[PDB]
């Protein structure tokens, strides 16, 4: 496996080089935002109401990337549907402050419509 | 212009995914396709880059090991 792995690795470096060479506000997001372990589940949709959801590591992350019951991401607009925490358990967005933070089980995992 | 360079990527990045074994879902391989080749016929930037957000979203939404900062850190450890 080690040749496929040499030729893999050179890929994925090319790729990404190619990325930063491209500078894109929106794909920086992402990736940035998956630097921090702040990742998509699904593909993100183009369309409207149409379902986001990412997981959202801490609350240094949530409170950069949402704002009342709006979340920013890739350059866009959603407004939140529901969050979640790791044991599948809701949580209001009143909950997530920075008094009753670490009082959540983190991960959080936030669902959204596009705006 | 940066609509060959993006164009070029979508079809690195089509290959990154396949290299991941994408295949094995049929469903999965087919959007990945169907993205690459809205990029690739995108006639307008815009178009072409949010399509783009979506298709790197699945390589980014892949738990496996893509893993960034790695890549980063080997990109660092030379130069």
């Amino acid at each position: 496996e080690d040749k496929r792995a040499k030729v893999t690795s050179a890929m994925q470096t090319m790729l990404f080089t190619m990325l930063r060479k491209l500078d894109n506000d929106a794909l920086n997001n992402i990736i940035n935002n998956a630097r921090d372990g702040c990742v998509p589940l699904n593909i993100i949709p183009l369309t409207t109401a149409a379902k986001l959801m990412v997981v959202v590591p801490d609350y240094g992350t949530y409170k950069n990337t949402c704002d009342g019951n709006t979340f920013t991401y890739a350059s866009a607009l959603w407004e939140i549907q529901q969050v979640v925490d790791a044991d599948s358990k809701i949580v209001q967005l009143s909950e997530i402050n920075m008094d009753n933070s670490p009082n959540l089980a983190w991960p959080l995992i936030v669902t959204a419509l596009r705006a | 212009s940066k609509m060959s360079d993006v164009k070029c990527t979508s079809v690195v990045l089509l290959s990154v995914l396949q290299q991941l074994r994408v295949e094995s879902s049929s469903k999965l391989w087919a959007q990945c396709v169907q993205l690459h080749n809205d990029i690739l016929l995108a006639k307008d930037t815009t178009e072409a880059f949010e399509k783009m957000v979506s298709l790197l979203s699945v390589l980014l939404s892949m738990q496996g090991a893509v893993d960034i900062n790695r890549l980063c850190e080997e990109m660092l450890d030379n130069r």
